[PDB]
């Protein structure tokens, strides 16, 4: 068979984006935010009532018979017919654990059926309702691709990615969805993601320290790590370029001899 | 002969036909049904009898919310039908064993009519076709209910619509799967016009062979844009191979070994594939592991590619039943493929900038519309040649009715029309028996 | 002449015969009633004839004796075998065998109709009309066809109010009907109708019930029904089976079945008297209204005045669609008034609630829980990890399955049964047992304020006297007051004190069971 | 139970007493 | 526990139940307690542990007398769980504490 390496390079963040690539690795976990509390702060439904519907389930449904549609297994979510909702986050470039391009990669590489998009300060996957909650709690929220510190689940308004973080060490948040509890040193959400208050604040636990923000970080900074320590990195980055630059010249195997 | 290659041909259930297949017998160049099908392409228009009827019942000539009072005409197009049908075959007609064919459609309230080959053979384009309906449909429609003079102007305005204006046909009721040639994104689009919804809906939601409609019409589309030509054909006709005809079963391959899997497992799949079939070997080794991968067959390798990125979203979208993936599918399968190889990818990256375009397009407020309305003659969707549409149909074919743009909404006419036809039900399978009775030729 | 046989069947799931010695036959048109104790398998056994998957027999097997048209793909009834097409060609009989790959399969598949337990097939966001529309357009008809069936059905399930209405929007037995009138719209060979009615109340149930029979049973398509609940089961069902664990305990005439069913049962356990303790809820003109610019308003509830008194059990009886998930939502914080002041007695402060906020409505939904009508759990998560981690338990791990397992058997599960169910899913359960584990997860948190959105349903008597022995055990050992809605009548006579009656929004009147009961009739 | 009423005496995390930023002034 | 300033420490019994046997905590230097020492195979009799920040109850520390292959010296699994020490020479003392009783301890190293 092929043994699928997934990133290249020897540094601590190459090691930290293989790792989230690779879909045998566990992720360690850090906190535990039951499931409906990463319900509330998602917002899209009730908890403890029934998920809302787009369509019968698959069974009910007639459709044309396709043997090449057929094998492909549906999710559950999928099965039963649910409405795609999505959790949406914001990273910070000071040392968040996960990046926007390295959180759509993970999510592609890791789960099924997801819709993943990347922009500079914002990073949103989209899903059935039941399997989106399910590795929202399970791989999103709990383990080390999330601080809440450096890290959050914001949609609507969102900045403050590429800001100074504040006195506590927390991202700016122009709504304030997540505020420091100094009595307990927890981060604690008091409105969902995107901007209504909760009822009830929910804890999401305390930062993480910058010393091990600094391991499990998934970016490259000139006062962490550094590209120019890592030059495998960038002798791939222009291998890809090179061989995209010769495949449009002229997409012949003498062409590419010159690669 | 002037290419070695070799392919095996299979069917849309994953059945070997036929072995040690010519490359070139697959070629827009060479394969008959490639040649008839874009031929019934230029020379079919669809016509709506009862829109006609309604427009001039109501005085609803123009666009949109435009109506002209006292222009008001009440005749009976549906209820007369075959009257009018023969009477515009008449007029068409050139010779007596022509090709001429105005069928009834839905019960007299459509009419798929087919113009001659003559008339195309002296027809620089293919507008030919839709203006001479359109004449001969207005003379049917004067002579056969009595109008007056002073009224062939209003009939003109239903059928055809502000064309002296407007150089389209916007409020008629007269459609053609081609847009008009001054409405091209570039020179030779012509062919890139069918919406995705469009070639869902004629092979009535099949997957294998709405992507082999795509594919073939992408590919032809390029072999008319002198893109195919010299030393891109071979990678066309690879890609054409490869991606919608099931070329060695491995789009079928693909999607059986990743059934429970998701896209890097479909990334995986692919690179295992081509490293088996000698297409990639290892280039060198860094110092941290990760021995680099070059091409030892390019194109192959692309070919390679554009069959994994076509398992990827029917995988991704048979997982989700939703047709709204597409877009992350192809950009990050080509990224995730990239930056586990250091191979290019899908196009050299032309495949994941129309992924992005497909994310800009079909995600935001800034966006329009869904998938199913993506065409190459679109400046979003453009920058692919063949490689990121004929995806957007195995999408289309997954979804379980989630979309607004669903192909019963769209493409409801072209279905009823061109479903009609053998080649364009089921693409696949034609164009494989095309290809299997040039053979022996190459 | 014969529909469909019934082999000697034994389903098994794991050392689990869920069935076993199952067997039966039908006709073109009959009636059969399948009628047992919750979890006997009769949700099994229609999902078993429907060929849906992971029902798929271990034993024996069923056949299906049909019409066909080699060319056309239709499938019909037996009877049609001698007669002529819609298409060319006359007809062939075929004795499909499901589980067997036979073609006709798929066709046979697509011509038969099922009711599914506690679940709604329908589009949600297509409004009522074209959710019926899609059922006819889809099976076939035409614009005219469709238009005359889609309003004579949607006057059968009572629909003319909500007719543009979006089904999403509905309310619980209004999607039940919707989701019914979308399935008789198919001209099936077999309608598989599990628990037809639902939780729907008399009245409405009577409709379903003549709405069924003014269609299956003129169309002659046999009926295959289930209700553990009989009184429907005599009224529609000819010849009928009672089964107990899987097995049949009696293959008879419906009447003497549903006899002998009866004799097996229990009375209440009419519980001693309690006297409550000061008021906690006070809302005084609480109002909600969905305006649409394309629909009209619905005034959900339209000005409600109530009082809750402390430990009680309090009572909401009306007819489908009054206003009582609404108003139960309102009670709970989940849904805000669109008017209306609300305040909750915490201990001698009245909280104003219609203000959200841990300094407002927070303060009082820390200790106010809510089973909803559309319940659900985490279907990832095993039956233990719901009770306990899914909701945050204030507990150590290693604790926390005998707190799990003591909650279970006070809803009324056995202990060598709560032990089999924790770790489990909730996809390998029934309907009636997520119930109550829903019920469990709602109770084991120890609100002060429970609300409990129709907990009776689809439970046997015996097992709905058993969740009303608990809500009045934890009402008196723990002072929790509840507000229940309901729509037995014994359940509110032998539960609750103070019921009230919702019609169109308003309370008419409060007082006790039985004077409710003379007031509705 | 006796061990219950231990457990929920023991192990009770009131949001008031744990969180008096919010639930209190 | 009180080492870094005298040599015996003092652990006060929190809550207890047959084998187990779990200490108060402080909520001031349970901070920074990232999972550190998280148990491989089932955890061994005598082994001193506290919870993580991942679990609810951070910071609580104890001790059970026996082995299991499951849930830690503190009922929480092992992902939850971080060893710092164990028991060396004194025992059958854990068994014979009421709850709310201290227990003084000697590093040996
Ligand atoms: N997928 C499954 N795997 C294992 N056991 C199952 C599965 N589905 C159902 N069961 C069990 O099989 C038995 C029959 O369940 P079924 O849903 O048929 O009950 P029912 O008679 O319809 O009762 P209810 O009134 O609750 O609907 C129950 O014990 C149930 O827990
Ligand atoms: N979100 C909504 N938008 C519009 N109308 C709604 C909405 N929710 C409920 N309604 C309508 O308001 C009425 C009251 O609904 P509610 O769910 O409170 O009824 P109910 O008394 O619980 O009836 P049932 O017995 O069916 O549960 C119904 O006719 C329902 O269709
Ligand atoms: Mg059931
Ligand atoms: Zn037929």
């Amino acid at each position: 068979a092929y043994t699928p390496q997934f990133y290249p390079g020897a540094t601590k963040v190459a090691e930290n984006r293989r790792n989230h690539l690779n879909p045998n690795y566990e992720l360690e976990k850090l906190r535990e935010i039951p499931d409906e509390d990463v319900v509330k702060i998602m917002g899209h439904r009730q908890p403890g009532e029934d998920y809302k519907t787009v369509h019968p389930p698959l069974e009910e449904m007639d459709f044309v018979e396709d043997y090449a549609r057929d094998l492909v297994e549906p999710l559950n979510g999928a099965k039963e017919g649910h409405r795609v909702r999505y959790i949406q986050f914001a990273d910070s470039m000071y040392f968040a654990p996960a990046q926007p391009y390295d959180r759509s990669r993970s999510y592609m590489s890791r789960l099924r059926g997801v819709d993943a998009g990347t922009l500079s300060g914002r990073q949103v996957v989209e899903c059935r309702e039941s399997d989106l909650e399910e590795f929202s709690k399970n791989i999103l929220m709990d383990t080390e691709l999330f601080d809440p510190a450096t890290s959050g689940m914001r949609g609507a308004t969102v900045h403050g990615h590429s800001l100074r973080l504040d006195e506590n060490g927390m991202m700016f948040d122009a709504l304030q969805r997540c505020v420091f509890d100094e009595k307990t040193g927890h981060v604690m959400y008091v409105k969902d993601q995107v901007g209504k208050p909760l009822d009830a604040p929910v804890d999401v636990g305390e930062p993480i320290p910058e010393a091990k923000l600094r391991e499990i970080t998934t970016i490259y900074r000139n006062d962490g790590v550094a590209m120019r320590a890592d030059p495998d990195v960038i002798e791939v980055v222009k291998r890809i370029h090179r061989a995209r630059t010769l495949g449009g010249y002229i997409p012949t195997n003498e062409t590419f001899k010159g690669l | 002969v002037k290419y070695e290659d070799k392919i095996s041909l299979y069917d849309a259930k994953g059945n070997l036909v036929a072995e040690n297949v010519p490359l070139e017998a697959i070629s827009p160049l060479y394969n008959p049904t490639i040649k008839s099908m874009v031929k019934n392409i230029k020379r079919t228009v669809a016509v709506n009898l009862a829109g006609i009827e309604g427009t001039l019942a109501a005085g609803k000539i123009g666009g949109k919310g435009c109506q002209v009072p006292g222009r008001t005409l009440d005749i009976s197009a549906v209820s007369n039908a075959q009257a009018i049908a023969d009477e515009v075959e008449k007029i068409l007609k050139v010779s007596e064993d022509d090709d001429t064919a105005v069928k009834i459609i839905n019960g007299g309230k459509q009419l798929a009519v087919q113009v001659p080959t003559a008339r195309l053979e002296v027809a620089a384009e293919y507008s030919v076709s839709m203006l001479s309906t359109a004449m001969a449909l207005k003379e049917a429609l004067i002579k056969t209910f009595n109008i007056d003079m002073f009224d062939g102007s209003t009939v003109h305005a239903a059928i055809v619509g502000n064309y002296p204006q407007v150089m389209d046909y916007a409020g008629g009721n007269i459609a053609s799967l081609l847009g008009a040639p001054s409405m091209m994104e570039g020179l030779g689009y012509a062919l890139r016009n069918i919406p995705v919804n469009h070639a869902v809906a004629t092979t009535k939601k099949n997957m294998m062979n709405a992507i082999a409609f795509s594919s073939v019409m992408e590919q032809t589309a390029t072999f008319e844009m002198g893109d195919a030509v010299g030393s891109f054909e071979r990678q066309h006709l690879l890609g054409l191979a490869y991606q919608g005809l099931n070329a060695d079963n491995l789009v079928i391959d693909f999607i059986k070994a990743n059934a429970k899997g998701t896209v890097g497992s479909v990334v995986e799949t692919v690179i295992d594939r081509a490293i088996a079939d000698g297409v990639i070997v290892v280039d060198k080794t860094m110092s941290s592991g990760f021995n680099m991968y070059k091409p030892a067959d390019v194109n192959k390798w692309n070919a390679y590619a554009a069959a994994g990125l076509v398992a990827a979203v029917a995988v991704s979208c048979g997982a989700a039943r939703a047709a709204q993936n597409v877009a992350s599918v192809i950009l990050y399968f080509n990224d995730i493929l990239e930056y586990e190889t250091g191979l290019p990818g899908v196009d050299y990256g032309r495949s994941m900038g129309t992924a992005v375009g497909f994310s800009f397009f079909s995600h935001s407020i800034y966006g329009g519309g869904g998938p199913g309305i993506f065409n190459g003659n679109h400046v979003v969707t453009r920058h692919s040649k063949g490689f990121a549409i004929p995806p957007v149909c195995a999408a289309m074919c997954a979804d379980a009715g989630t979309q607004m743009f669903s192909p019963e909404h769209t493409s409801g006419l072209v279905g009823s029309v061109y479903s009609a036809f053998d080649e364009f039900r089921e693409p696949m399978k034609y164009v494989i028996e095309g290809a299997l009775s040039i053979k022996d030729q190459f | 002449m014969l529909l469909l046989e019934v082999k000697n069947v034994s389903k098994s799931y794991g050392d689990t015969e869920v069935l076993k010695n199952v067997s039966f036959e039908l006709n073109e048109g009959d009636v059969m009633g399948v009628l047992g104790r919750s979890g006997a398998g009769k949700s099994v056994l229609l999902h078993m004839l429907r060929g849906m998957e992971g029902y798929e027999p271990t034993s024996g097997q069923i056949i299906y004796h049909v019409a066909y048209c080699p060319h056309c793909e239709n499938v019909e009834a037996p009877s049609q075998v001698g007669k002529k097409c819609e298409c060319e060609t006359e007809y062939v009989a075929k004795s499909v065998d499901f589980w067997n790959n036979n073609e006709i399969t798929y066709a046979l598949k697509k011509k038969i109709a099922i009711m599914l337990q506690r679940t709604f097939a329908l589009y949600g966001e297509k409004t009522v009309a074209e959710n019926i529309m899609e059922a006819l357009t889809a099976a076939g008809y035409e614009g005219k066809d469709a238009t005359e069936w889609a309003l004579n059905l949607i006057k059968m399930v009572k629909l003319e109010h909500r007719v543009a209405h979006i089904s999403r929007d509905l309310s619980g037995g209004e999607k039940q009907r919707v989701v019914l009138a979308r399935q008789i719209a198919k001209n099936p060979v077999i309608f598989l109708a599990d628990e037809p009615t639902g939780t729907l109340d008399p009245k409405t149930a009577k409709f379903v019930h003549n709405a069924l029979t003014e269609a299956v049973i003129k169309h002659n398509i046999a009926m295959v029904i289930t209700s553990h609940w009989p009184e429907v089961i005599e009224e529609l069902c000819q010849k009928a089976i009672w089964l107990d664990k899987g097995e049949m305990r009696l293959v008879g005439e419906s009447k003497h079945v549903v006899e002998e069913f009866m004799k097996t049962v229990t009375s209440m356990k009419e519980f001693e008297k309690v006297e409550v303790k000061d008021e906690l809820l006070k809302l005084e003109n609480v109002e909600k209204r969905y305006v649409s610019v394309d629909r009209g308003i619905v005034k959900a509830v339209d000005g409600i005045d109530v009082s809750i008194n402390e430990k009680e059990i309090f009572g909401l009886v009306g007819v489908s669609g009054a206003g009582k998930t609404t108003l139960s939502k309102i009670i709970a914080a989940v849904i805000p008034p669109s008017k209306g002041n609300y305040e909750f007695r915490l201990a001698d402060e009245w909280v104003d609630m219609t203000k959200v906020g841990p300094l407002y409505r927070g303060r009082a939904k820390r200790y106010i829980g809510m089973l909803f009508q559309e319940y659900s759990l985490y279907p990832h998560r095993t039956i233990l990890y719901n009770l306990t981690e899914s909701i945050g338990l204030e507990m150590p791990g290693e604790f926390a399955k005998m707190k799990a397992e003591h909650t279970l058997v006070s809803v009324g599960f056995t202990e060598e049964e709560a032990e089999n169910m924790l770790e489990k899913h909730p996809s390998e359960l029934s309907v009636g047992e997520k119930h109550r584990v829903a019920l469990a997860q709602v109770l084991i948190r120890e609100p002060h304020l429970i609300l409990l959105d129709e907990p009776t349903g689809t439970m046997d008597p015996i097992t709905r006297n058993q969740v009303a022995e608990s809500i009045q055990k934890s009402r008196s050992e723990l002072d929790q007051t509840y507000v229940i809605v309901s729509h037995d009548m014994d359940f509110v006579l032998n539960v609750c004190d103070r019921a009230a009656l919702v019609r169109g929004g308003k309370i008419i009147k409060t007082g006790k069971p039985d004077e409710i009961v003379k007031i509705l009739s | 139970r006796l061990f219950l009423k231990a457990l929920k005496e023991k192990f009770e995390e009131d949001p008031k007493e744990k969180y008096t930023k919010f639930y209190t002034f | 526990t009180g080492l870094t300033t005298k040599r015996i420490g003092t652990l006060k019994i929190y809550f207890k139940h047959d084998d187990i046997s779990m200490f108060e905590r402080d909520w001031d230097y349970s901070k920074g307690l990232l999972p550190e020492n998280t148990p491989e195979k089932s955890i061994d009799s005598g082994i001193i542990a506290v919870t993580n920040m991942v679990k609810k109850y951070k910071g609580y520390i104890g001790v059970r007398t026996s082995s299991n292959d499951k849930y830690g010296p503190t009922g929480e699994t092992f992902e939850g769980t971080n060893i710092v020490g164990k028991v060396v020479k004194n025992s059958e003392i854990l068994k014979s504490v009421k709850q709310g009783e201290n227990i003084y301890i000697l590093e040996v190293n």
